[PDB]
């Protein structure tokens, strides 16, 4: 036969690749299955076989593509010197991904960087770095974390393409991976409660697993489903004996620093 | 003979496709070589200027997203940095624990790279399409170990699917392949073609796999969770059922690498013999890693197993010990103030200052790192080259035997073909010694669980952490001030390889390698790719 599968634009700005990733980590379903039976992935820098003028090229008509396309961002907009701190092309991160929004179907930002402007942000700020939403002055579905869930963002795609947006939170979070806190699901919870907490990493109480809340753990103020879903299909950040570091949070370079620490 | 057409003028790749982060390449070329090249990185973040007045606990956090490519390598190179400024011996079982996700990060990093950054230089995903699967089964069943993924039906079931694929006129990331319609600079038969192809697939797969193994000591992967100063959180990871889980998983991405990178590797070198001739370099360093000893930096170069060393002038005979004191970064041709060459990593200075694109004075956001004024590539070729001269036993036999399979002198792995090898050959070895590292770690552990030391926070000091990540030599560099961040800053292997001329207008390892660079075709500069991403280079990594 041949039916057509939604056109997906995918723009890397200031960025780690950490996003990319995360997503290529994703087994419901792989990232084959994903790209050869739903989505037509159309232009993606990490691992497409077009370089220079021919990517360029594969962007532009994708772009143009009479049946539109999603636009999937990761990473901020370095704004600073006209947002030439940051260019693909010889053109402005800030320039391109302005163009390749304008007409997209949805923008899903990919990773706190993209959401909220992410590490490149974090104070003073050198390249004046925004996220997406504030950039350019659009609604985006956020799917943050540093990187995110592959869960949480093919959740994501997958929804806005089959269902619609989904209920997002007062951050442009979708509900159903953002909607409850990391600390309201820790196995952890009991020390907590019962103010069982290591006070280093050396002490008997971390070896007996208590709660990393005085080690300066964002758990209690963070949105995400890390305990719930896990990472990797194995493990979390505070199973492996390590306070969450709000990684979720908008800003949480400032907000959540010192990381070792409540204050 | 290498297909090399008449064209003299420019020619600019931007983006470079299929690395980490935002690179320009330009080139001159005349009669269809390359006579002159500008490496030229396209984005600044500065997290070295973030990290000033910060907690020096928190640099981990923040360095490790200088890239989530190499993830976990700049947490562990600021651990150490951190450790080696406050002066605490990290216990035995966190040595280990932070050497084994080194280890499986090595896996994870260098099999993606070749099959998903890589191996589109070499192979023509559409000229698969013309195999016969039953011909490619028995060209598989000759050449690479017996496996059910090889059989003619596996190869022909990987070919249906990317015949509907392509007839469905949705290339995705195939649209305007440099290798559409045929290339003279692809010489493989469609049957290898398709054989890799398979492999791609399944590599997407086992690299899934790879980060599991990893997150069972890292907490997750990308970026992990799990170093702390003084060690390791994780006192899980030092568990039985954990570890065997570990092991089980590692086997099976281990096999995947004897299996199919190894071969598919030694195939492609096989019929790329004269890239054995291009894209050389002459002087190679590494700190080392794997240590038995990382109780100071010092040590780590010492006793790092995949040994520390540098030569110069491409001479195997003369392996000289790090000068830690000999680094330093310019910044003449990069996008930086002026007065800030010759900086030695602890004085360092951050102060961007861009100009314009493509100005021939200052064309990059990546410093200039030199050792004693030479350049320095980094990475697996110089850890090979390192270790194959001073004869440890791994590497030995495992160049040897690509150096007698491919029926090459050792002097052809100066070479980007040489570049690429050395990545498979340091895989290889890593899986090698999985099983012994995760036996001492589990012995280790079930004798005493201690993982984290007791440490102060000094007023004042300074310290290095040193690193030989999957790309290369990695050092950061704190200087510590009322308890904070007065300096940090990271010295990356995509900074040595990838960075701008020097302060003497010396080409750094990659524009010196793309030099005699033939181009068959001007309109598909895949040459160009096929050198640059031998380096793996990584932006983000590089400029921070
Ligand atoms: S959100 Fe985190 S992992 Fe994703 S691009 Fe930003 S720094 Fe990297
Ligand atoms: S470890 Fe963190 S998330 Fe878990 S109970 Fe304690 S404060 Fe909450
Ligand atoms: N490996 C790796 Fe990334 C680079 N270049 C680092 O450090
Ligand atoms: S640091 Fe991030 S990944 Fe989860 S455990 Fe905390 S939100
Ligand atoms: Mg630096
Ligand atoms: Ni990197």
């Amino acid at each position: 036969t041949a039916k057509h599968r939604p056109s997906v634009v995918w723009l890397h700005n200031a960025e780690c690749v950490g996003c990319t990733e995360a997503a290529i980590r994703t087994i419901k379903p792989y990232i084959d299955a994903l790209i050869l039976d739903t989505i037509s992935l159309d232009y993606q820098e990490t691992i497409m076989a077009a370089a220079g003028e021919a990517a360029e090229a594969a962007l532009h008509q994708a772009l143009e593509g009479k049946d539109g396309y999603y636009l999937v961002v990761e990473g901020g907009l370095p704004t600073i010197d006209g947002g030439q701190w940051g260019m693909v092309a010889g053109h402005p991160m800030i320039e391109t991904t302005k163009k390749a929004a304008a007409k997209a179907k949805g923008i899903i930002c990919i990773g706190t960087c993209s959401a909220y402007g992410g590490v490149q942000k974090a104070k003073p700020n050198p390249s004046q770095a925004k996220g997406v939403s504030e950039a350019l002055g659009v609604k985006t579905i956020n799917i943050p974390g540093c990187p995110p869930n592959p869960i949480n963002f093919v959740g994501a795609v997958v929804h806005v393409l089959t269902k619609g947006i989904p209920d997002l939170d007062e951050n442009g979070r979708p509900k159903l991976f953002y909607g409850e806190l990391v600390h309201d699901n820790c196995p952890r919870l009991p020390h907590f409660e019962a103010s069982e907490f290591a006070p280093s990493f050396d002490s008997e109480e971390a070896k007996k697993g208590f709660c990393l809340y005085e080690l300066g753990c964002k758990g209690p103020v963070t949105y995400n489903n890390c305990p719930k879903v896990l990472f990797n299909q194995v493990n979390w950040p505070v199973q492996a004996g390590h306070p969450c570091l709000g990684c979720s949070e908008p800003d949480f370079w400032d907000t959540m620093t010192p990381f070792y620490e409540q204050g | 003979p290498t297909p090399q057409s008449t064209f003299t003028g420019p020619i600019v790749v931007d983006p470079i496709t299929r690395i980490e982060g935002h690179l320009r390449i330009m080139v001159e070329v005349e009669n269809g070589k390359v006579k002159d090249a500008w490496s030229s990185s396209q984005l600044f973040r500065g997290l070295e200027i973030i990290l000033k007045g910060r907690d020096p606990r928190d640099a981990q956090h923040f360095t490790q997203r200088a890239c989530g490519v190499c993830t976990y390598v700049h947490a562990l190179a600021s651990s150490r940095c951190v450790d080696d400024a406050v002066k605490v011996s990290i216990p035995a079982n966190a040595r280990m624990m932070r050497n084994l996700v080194m280890a499986s990060q090595y896996l994870h990093d260098h099999l993606v790279h070749f099959y998903h950054l890589h191996a589109l230089d070499w192979v023509d995903v559409t000229a698969a399409l013309k195999a016969d699967p039953n011909k490619a089964a028995k060209l598989a069943a000759s050449i690479a170990p017996a496996r059910p993924g090889n059989s003619a039906k596996a190869l022909k079931a990987v070919q249906d699917k990317l015949k509907a694929f392509v007839e469905s006129g949705q290339l995705g990331i195939f649209t305007n392949a440099y290798f559409l319609g045929g290339h003279k600079a692809y010489y493989l038969p469609p049957e290898v073609d398709l054989i890799a192809t398979a492999h791609y697939l399944e590599a997407l797969h086992m690299q899934v796999k790879a980060a599991s193994a990893m997150a069972i000591l890292g907490g997750k992967n990308p970026h992990t969770q799990f170093t702390v100063v003084g060690g390791c959180s994780n006192y899980q990871g030092l568990t039985k059922d954990p570890l065997a889980n570990y092991l089980a998983l590692s086997k099976e991405v281990c096999q995947f690498v004897n299996e199919c990178y190894i071969p598919d590797l030694l195939a492609v070198a096989g019929f790329y013999k004269d890239w054995g001739g291009i894209g050389g370099t002459s002087n190679y360093l590494a700190f080392g890693e794997f240590a038995t000893d990382d109780s100071s930096p010092e040590k780590h170069l010492a006793t790092s197993q995949f040994p520390s060393g540098v030569i110069t002038g491409r001479d195997l005979g003369k392996v000289d010990n790090v000068d830690l004191g000999a680094i330093y970064e310019d910044v003449k041709y990069s996008w930086y103030a002026p007065g800030g060459d010759g900086k030695h990593p602890y004085d360092g200075v951050t102060d961007p200052k861009y100009t314009k694109l493509d100005d021939k004075d200052h064309y990059s956001w990546m410093k200039a790192p030199r050792y004693k004024g030479k350049a320095m590539e980094v990475g697996p070729l110089a850890r090979t080259f390192i270790a194959y001269a001073k004869g440890q036993p791994d590497f030995k036999k495992v160049v040897d035997m690509v150096l007698g399979k491919l029926s090459v002198p050792a002097t052809a792995l100066h070479s980007t073909l040489g570049r690429t090898a050395a990545r498979g050959i340091e895989t290889a070895i890593v899986c090698a010694n999985m099983e012994k590292w995760i036996k001492e770690m589990a012995d280790s552990g079930a004798k005493d669980n201690t993982l984290c030391a007791k440490w102060e926070m000094p007023e004042e000091s300074k310290g290095v952490g040193l690193a030989d990540a999957p790309r290369g030599a990695l050092s950061h560099w704190i200087r510590i001030k009322g308890k904070k961040i007065d300096n940090f800053q990271l010295v990356v292997p995509s900074t040595w390889n990838l960075g701008p001329r020097g302060a003497q207008g010396d080409k750094s390892p990659v524009e010196e390698a793309l030099i005699g660079t033939p181009i068959a075709d001007p309109k598909r500069p895949v040459e160009i790719l096929r050198t640059v991403h031998a380096f793996d280079p990584c932006i983000a990594c590089g400029v921070h």
